[PDB]
């Protein structure tokens, strides 16, 4: 699959996120316990609450052909993880996430907004996905944020440390260490022990990995082949609706 | 036949049934089974005899939390259901041995009623089914117990509710699949104002049978709305065949090839391959490491893309066993396939647009609800002309119990009664057989 | 003495029995303080805006007869009829706004979604936290997003959310500021009936701002309510601010467990929810709170409902929504002024009480033919013996409504059944028509002639118990002088029976609330207070306007 | 300088180009004068009523960033966003009331019935006598019957009836107090177009009282109008007060020659006539009177329509009628604050003027692909170069609506056709979505994705010229950030062409009236006046309420 | 011809289209019947009246056997005549929406 047209770094970064054969660059190591703490749906070691009994406990050719994910077999709840991406060269961006999620992950419910992007799926499968979303180049601890509510910041100016605005301040930059610590879960509840999220990517690497077009980076109007395809779809949609 | 297209018909198990069937043999205007499905929906009414008895016994009539103290009537309606149903059928029928059907269910607690077709041959719309059924059972109950003139109005309230003070049958103890004609978003929408939960309930949560029935209802309404007329008729017939009828086993094969490990993106890649394999699309232009695809048959590309859309829904929401992600699948299958190919998505963007609001109005505060409460006459999901609702019926069929407003909560009377008719419960069977029987008359 | 004698003596110098008086020498409109105020105001209006307006010389000259004052029944307040026009009466406008901006929303499905789909606990402590959250958000304030602009708390001071439940122990654990206390508002036997009807259910009574209700329409109420319920559910129970389960609360609040005051109307009289035409007669009887304060006097309870409905249905609904202009003020005041309907109905009550005993009469046509005929003849004879009474209620429609309301309510006092009371209403019309060879206006008895055969019909758009009927019942959809009285006949048998409610116990509880602006326990007393320009309504824009 | 620079400098201490600022140290809600007023008011409100209300400690703490002031575009008025909430802004409420209480009723069929069926004469002198009669009766005063009670003329001082006609001699013969003079209100070339459209027809502009419109609903307007027209026809032309021919006037006034501001809505969004959802985009452009005072600046005319529509459709209609609560104030203020949309649209005008010249471009997809793409890139680049601008219009929906409106209006400036302007609107969305990998809220581009295929469709519920579409167009029925801008795109090609009207010449003339309360020639200026609490609305009850 | 579409006293200046529909009513009505009919031998009837100024259309009964109510008659007739007019004169994509407004009015806004 080609996934997306264009000849800029942005276009290639969008293809890289969508291509399941592209191995996402791992930038940090996060423990399983910290991921469960960041999600905030259950305490580490707490059993998965069930919305319905396990599947083993009707006749359908589709049901027999589509292998369910492990969380659906057990009857786990559908929980979420939600990210906010700064328009100042965050590596991932809202529509890039949803497009990439439905190429890479099974049983995914993705939603795109300007100030947030959410995926809902079975709880134990979300934890496996959230690990990759938090450890890889999908996430930057300064220009990106895990936010279940009060997501204001994607379009705001940065603070003195280069951190994106957060009404609840879930991610704290440490001036002494140069690393970001997550002091609350994505809904804003204080954690017992913060989770180290590593150092923010420098401005050189952000522009190398970002998927947003900007005039002070790579402008969308200069990626003439990408614009041409969007204009082509607009014209073909118009003609199809007429006849 | 107006069109040259022919399709190979398959069953809900991926087995070939009939090869090279003209496209219009599946048309609602020609297929006798689709005619039997549409006419059956118009004339079928469920009567809750137990609910009527409980309403009369408690004087709880006319809407939620409503009661008139002092109006209680203790009538053994369920105990006398045989005599009551026999008297009602005598008033419902036009002549003896016509197609009037009255059957008791649940030991007399329920009643399946099918108003004779002769009443509809001289009627403008479909309201004769509940109105004749309600008044026949009201009269039958009154005659059975000799309810006095001063008490009979409570039997009327117990059966049909607060009508005509309310516009609807508010608090009634009868149910149909269609709603009152006043609630149509527009003329010709009546076959769309059928809740997805209603379809899933009476299909008994079979994915392919729910998908076929939803497509049958949606595309048949496209004929009544005038959308499937002239330049657009072939597009709607092709969409009916490939997306809802498993034409050429395309939906089935796509689901089979991506069922164990596949995603929406993997279903797209296989669908684009199949369209290129079958000559539906061809490389029109080459950009920098990007092939621009074109087609000389937009209606056929739309049908192929619509098949993969249904298959992507079955793969994505089937793996999760939760229907809620169907709004995401309907959106990004179409978003991804446009930048994958350079061709317009299903319904030329209208499925993607419908999915945007459907995602919103099923994950926010401003209205909507669960996927099962939507329908073609909902303001949120009326915009795509028959290509989006069938995927929701397939998704709700795969939901393993994650919905508060499931068909068991909003369509309980439908699941018990309307599923008993074999035409509605397994429509893929009869529509394929009927198309084969008329293949040489098209 | 007859209850209307004092009012008649206040109106005219002659004795009530005198058949002669003098006309044409009263000075026209100059006899009236109110008309004089209007003439001076019309001059100022025309002068300020440069367009002629009120002019007593347009058309025919008002005031060739006595321009009567009216006694508001059950009070000693005497006003000119112009003071009872809904445009000139802020108490009447606020009564409708208080109904229009109210909706009842259950918490039972929502709490089930919280515990099952979200796996979180619901306790009286969480309900209190939610209620404190929703009473901040409901008037129009933020709880989640950053950089939100909000409504001025003083402009929306009348909007709030309360809850009630039949479980006394649960009710005592919720913060009492948010609880409608059934045990404090209703007498013992009524409170036990209502608490038994509600059971373990928890129901919200939501009132949106009057200023919004006046700016928008009735269909806004349930939508405005649902948005702020949904936001407060997100905040109080720590949901993601927009996930899949959030859609359940929206559907629950907008459709699943919501009780509208009025259902929507068909196209010819196109109107959304919470408009007067959608309010059934049973709801209107239950909105009126006379039942819980005058429960020993079923006549007083029934006639307070008549006053509620006559003003709403005839003056605001039929007199403005469906027509407009000068309107139907005196078409309605005939039913709640000068103690005229009171005298007629207290007669029928005593007649029924002595002959049958309340609710002891047979529920058949014999009781209808007896009670309705006796009360009708008594009522019509009062106009024949007191010429000042006949000149007072000068319109035949007025008289037909008052006489038949007494006959209908009295028949319902006898049978304990509203349907035979309705049959007595139409019999009163037929006897009235034959006695005086006249009835109402050109089209008064459309429904009245359809009446007898449709009382006990069971056909599609004909058969309904009176409690379920309303202004959208086909025969009733057009004409003045009926709907408010039908609401009184619906209240009549339940008031005589001692029932806590007529049709919906949740509606009855929803208006037993001291934080309402209009006092629904004293409807006629509120009408008099608004006529005297002493009523303080909500929704004014004075705070955001210059001095 | 960019037109938005001044507003950005007033909002923040930093220069508009700076990418960094400081947060969390502003004191929360204490940074704002308005929030401080709300906190104090909520404390007084809660104490007075005994129920908690506004509480800044509920939910999340507002004010971690700068709580911005907003410049009302084309003015020098700076207010906090709460002052532009429709509940807090009496000018916004009065703008909708002036539309809701207005109806246009022809006199042509009525005059024909008088002369043919009644055999009576109609002259300019009789029309003046009728107009003097109707301006007494329309506010709620009697002309025929004895012992009528009337509305207080001072409470209904805003109700009146005027007439207009294309015949200068007929207009000059009617008393000028009742005449909307087309020659005085419109420039010459516009006046000739309107007078040629009207011809010898005579049309009434009826405005019923604001206090009635707020008490009732929009469907009251045409009924209230018809009642008082019929009574004045009976009085002025000496009919029997109720004969057969009287029925003709009623049907004429209620159906035959009546122009509603809004048509009724289907059941799901059940509403009668004259509600915002029924007002098509072409009517809204003609209601706005910027076209007759700013006819030399097609950008100024188009954006005054955007301001008119964004407030009504998003804040009042979608933000209250269809939802409610805190609402959609800033979803709409993005389109009429800080001169942002002005800067974007003046760019596209000059681009079109320099490259094509206004209305000289081909009406095809080539012009769409060129102008819409160029204007879109300009709009998005301003957010990229001015971080304060991106922090100002922080919501993606806000940005998508502003950018696409400029692209749509500019494309319409080029083609002189609103349908290609609409196609440019949706193209802007597609380019915007791909450039920033984001667009609007969760469900912003439902219509935006359906857009391209439905611009030139011809099918049943898909095909319509943009002037005929409105809030009931199926794709448009739900979502903010479109409807007000669609009205501006409807105005754009006619403003560039110099047309006197967009869709209905009678609607355009009917609001060229200085006796209106709201000044539709300066919509944004009126919004600023209401934000400063200096606007005096109609419909207040102060006269009938205690001090 | 006057761009007066969508209701009383309504007009969109600049949208005018001069088409000789009545002069070609025979070809237009024949083209519409081809789209209205289900088969060549159903009960579809299309007749011109007043020299082509009017057209009597009877939608075939086969469409109503699979319809819930009666709105198929105006909706199928309207779209068939809209498409027939557009095909007859090759009305461009940018102007065709005016033919739709002239035939069916302000629906679906109204
Ligand atoms: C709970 C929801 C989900 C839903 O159905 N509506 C919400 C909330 C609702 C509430 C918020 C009131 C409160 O705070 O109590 C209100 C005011 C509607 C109401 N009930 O009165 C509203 N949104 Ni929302 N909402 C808005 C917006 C937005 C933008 C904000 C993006 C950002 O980065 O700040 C995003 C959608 C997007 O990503 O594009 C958004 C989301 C959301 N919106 C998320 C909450 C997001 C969060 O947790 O912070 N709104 C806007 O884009 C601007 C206008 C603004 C509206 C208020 C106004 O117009 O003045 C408000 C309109
Ligand atoms: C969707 C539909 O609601 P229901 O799903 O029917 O509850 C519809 N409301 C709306 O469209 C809400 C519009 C305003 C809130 C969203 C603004 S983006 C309506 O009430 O008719
Ligand atoms: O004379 S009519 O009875 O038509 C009018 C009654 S208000
Ligand atoms: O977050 S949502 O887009 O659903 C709400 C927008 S106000
Ligand atoms: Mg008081
Ligand atoms: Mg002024
Ligand atoms: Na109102
Ligand atoms: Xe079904
Ligand atoms: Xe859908
Ligand atoms: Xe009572
Ligand atoms: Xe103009």
């Amino acid at each position: 699959a080609q996934y997306y047209p264009g000849t800029t770094k942005v276009a290639q970064n969008r293809r890289n996120f969508c291509n399941p054969e592209y191995e996402l660059e791992k930038l940090r190591e996060i423990s399983d316990e910290d991921v469960v703490k960041i999600l905030g749906h259950r305490a580490p070691g707490e059993e998965y609450p069930s919305v319905h009994p396990p599947l083993e406990e009707p006749e359908d050719a589709i049901r027999e052909m589509v292998e369910p994910i492990d969380g659906a077999k057990a009857g786990d709840r559908v929980r979420y993880i939600q990210f906010t991406d700064s328009m100042y060269f965050a590596p991932a961006q809202p529509y890039v996430r949803s497009r990439a999620y439905l190429c890479r992950y099974r049983g995914a419910d993705a939603g795109t907004l300007s100030g947030r992007q959410i995926i809902e799926t079975r709880e134990r499968d979300l934890e496996k996905i959230s690990k990759e979303l938090l450890e890889t180049e999908f996430f930057d601890p300064a220009r990106s944020g895990v936010r279940g509510k009060s997501v204001h910041g994607h379009s705001l100016r940065l603070d003195e440390d280069g951190m994106m605005f957060d009404m609840l301040r879930r991610q704290i930059y440490n001036k002494d260490t140069g690393r970001v610590e997550m002091v609350k879960n994505q809904i804003g509840d204080e954690l017992d022990e913060p989770v180290d999220l590593g150092e923010p990517l420098d401005e050189e690497t952000l522009m190398e990995k970002t998927t947003i077009y900007r005039v002070d980076g790579e402008a969308y109007r200069d990626d003439v082949e990408a614009v041409e395809i969007m204009q082509r779809i607009h014209v073909l949609r118009s003609q199809g609706g007429f006849n | 036949a107006k069109f040259e297209d022919k399709v190979d018909l398959y069953d809900d198990r991926g087995n070939l049934v009939e090869e090279q069937v003209p496209l219009e043999a599946l048309s609602p205007l020609r297929n006798p089974a689709i005619k039997s499905i549409v006419q059956g929906i118009k004339r079928t009414v469920a009567v809750n005899l137990e609910g009527i008895e409980n309403a009369l016994k408690t004087a709880k009539v006319g809407g939620p939390a409503c009661k008139i103290m002092g109006r209680e009537l203790d009538l053994d309606i369920v105990g006398n259901a045989e005599s009551i149903a026999a008297a009602a059928k005598e008033m419902i029928q036009v002549t003896e041995d016509d197609d009037t059907n009255v059957e008791l269910l649940g030991g007399g607690k329920r009643a399946l009623v099918q108003v004779p077709s002769a009443r509809f041959d001289v009627a403008a719309e479909y309201s004769a089914a509940p109105l004749v059924t309600a008044t026949a059972f009201v009269q039958a109950i009154i005659n059975e117990f000799d309810v006095s003139m001063y008490d009979a109005n409570m039997v009327k309230a117990a059966v049909l509710g607060r009508y005509p003070q309310s516009v609807e049958y508010m608090g009634a103890n009868i149910a149909t699949m269609l709603d009152i004609p006043q609630k149509l978003e527009g003329p010709g929408y009546a076959l769309r104002n059928i809740m997805v939960n209603h379809v899933v309930a009476a299909t008994l949560k079979n994915t392919l049978q729910a998908a076929a029935l939803s497509t049958i209802l949606e595309q048949t309404a496209m004929f009544e709305m005038g959308d499937a007329v002239g330049a657009f008729e072939r597009m709607h017939l092709l969409g009916l065949a490939y997306q809802g009828m498993n034409a050429d086993n395309l939906v089935f094969d796509l689901v089979k090839a991506n069922g164990k490990e596949g995603t929406v993106g993997s279903v797209i890649a296989d669908l684009v391959e199949r369209a290129l394999e079958d000559g539906v699309i061809k490389v029109e232009k080459e950009l920098t490491d990007y092939k621009v695809y074109g087609t000389d048959d937009l209606a056929m590309w739309n049908a192929y893309a619509a098949a993969g859309l249904m298959a992507a829904t079955m793969v994505n929401q089937g793996a999760a066993r939760a229907a809620q992600g169907v709004s995401s699948t309907l959106l990004y299958y179409n978003d991804l396939i446009e930048f994958e190919t350079g061709l317009p998505s299903v319904d030329f963007g209208k499925v993607e647009g419908t999915a945007v609001g459907f995602s919103f109005f099923s994950h926010s505060i401003y209205g909507g609800g669960g996927p099962g409460i939507f329908n073609g006459n909902h303001i949120v999901t009326r915009h795509s002309k028959g290509f989006a609702i069938p995927c929701v019926a397939a998704a709700m069929a795969l939901d393993a119990g994650t919905q508060m407003f499931s068909p068991e909560a909003t369509s309980g009377l439908i699941k018990e009664v309307f599923s008993q008719v074999d035409e509605f419960r397994e429509p893929l069977k009869y529509v394929v057989e009927a198309a084969a029987e008329i293949k040489n008359e098209i | 003495d007859k209850l209307f004698i004092n009012a008649l003596k206040k109106k005219f110098e002659e004795s009530p029995e005198e058949k002669k008086t003098t006309f044409y020498t009263l000075g026209g409109w100059k006899q009236s303080e109110r008309k004089t105020e209007f003439v001076n105001a019309g001059k100022e209006v025309a002068a300020k805006r440069g367009i002629p307006q009120y002019n007593p010389d347009i058309g025919t000259p008002l005031g060739q007869r006595v321009l009567m004052p009216y006694q508001v029944s059950t009070t000693d307040t005497y006003v000119e009829g112009d003071d009872l026009h809904f445009v000139n009466n802020a108490a009447m406008q606020q009564m409708w706004d208080d109904i229009r901006r109210t909706v009842i929303v259950g918490l039972n499905h929502a709490h089930a979604v919280i515990e099952k789909r979200l796996g979180k606990e619901v306790t009286p402590e969480t309900i209190t936290h939610y209620l404190e959250t929703v009473n901040h958000a409901m008037p129009g304030a933020a709880v989640v997003q950053e950089h939100m602009v909000e409504t001025h708390p003083a402009l929306v001071a009348d909007s709030y959310v309360k809850v009630f439940t039949g479980n006394d122990e649960i009710a005592d654990e919720i913060d009492p500021a948010f609880v409608i206390d059934i045990n404090k508002q209703f007498p013992e036997d009524q409170a036990e009936t209502l608490k038994a009807e509600v059971g373990d259910g928890i129901w919200q009574v939501v009132r949106i701002p009057t200023i919004v209700s006046r700016t928008c329409d009735g269909a806004t109420t349930s939508r405005w309510s649902a948005m702020q319920i949904g936001m407060s559910m997100i905040s109080a129970y720590k949901q993601a601010a927009g996930e899949a389960a959030t859609g359940d609360f929206a559907y629950a609040a907008k459709h699943a467990e919501v009780i509208h005051m009025g259902t929507y109307l068909p196209v010819r009289r196109a109107r959304g929810e919470n408009e007067p035409g959608g309010v059934p007669f049973g709801y209107l009887a239950d909105i009126c709170q006379s039942s819980r304060v005058n429960y020993e006097d079923p006549v007083r309870v029934s006639l307070d409902v008549v006053a509620t409905g006559a003003m709403l249905y005839d003056q605001i609904w039929l007199g403005s929504y469906m027509s407009g202009g000068v309107g139907f003020t005196q078409y309605a005041t005939a039913a709640y002024t000068d103690n005229i309907l009171d005298d007629f109905t207290y007669f029928g009550k005593e007649y029924v009480e002595d002959k049958y005993g309340l609710c002891e009469a047979p529920n058949n046509m014999d009781t209808v033919l007896d009670v309705a005929t006796e009360v009708t003849f008594y009522g019509l004879e009062q106009y024949e013996e007191y010429p000042a009474l006949l000149e007072d209620q000068f319109g035949g429609s007025q008289r037909a409504a008052v006489v038949a309301a007494a006959a209908g309510c009295s028949t319902a006092f006898a049978t304990g059944n509203a349907q035979t009371g309705l049959s007595g209403w139409y019999l009163s019309m037929y006897l009235h028509k034959e006695q005086h060879s006249r009835l109402g206006f050109y089209g008064y008895d459309l429904q009245d002639q359809c009446g007898a055969s449709n009382v006990f019909s069971i056909r599609g758009d004909e058969g309904l118990p009176l409690e379920l009927r309303g202004p959208n019942y086909p025969n009733y959809a057009m004409n003045v002088g009926h709907q408010g009285e039908y609401a009184g006949i619906s209240q009549a048998p339940h008031a005589a029976r001692g029932d806590a409610f007529v049709f919906n116990p949740l509606v009855k509880i929803a208006f037993a609330d001291d934080n309402l602006v209009f006092d629904f326990t004293n409807v006629r007393g509120e009408f008099a207070k608004g006529a005297l320009r002493e009523f303080e309504p909500a929704g004014e824009r004075a705070l955001i306007t210059p001095a």
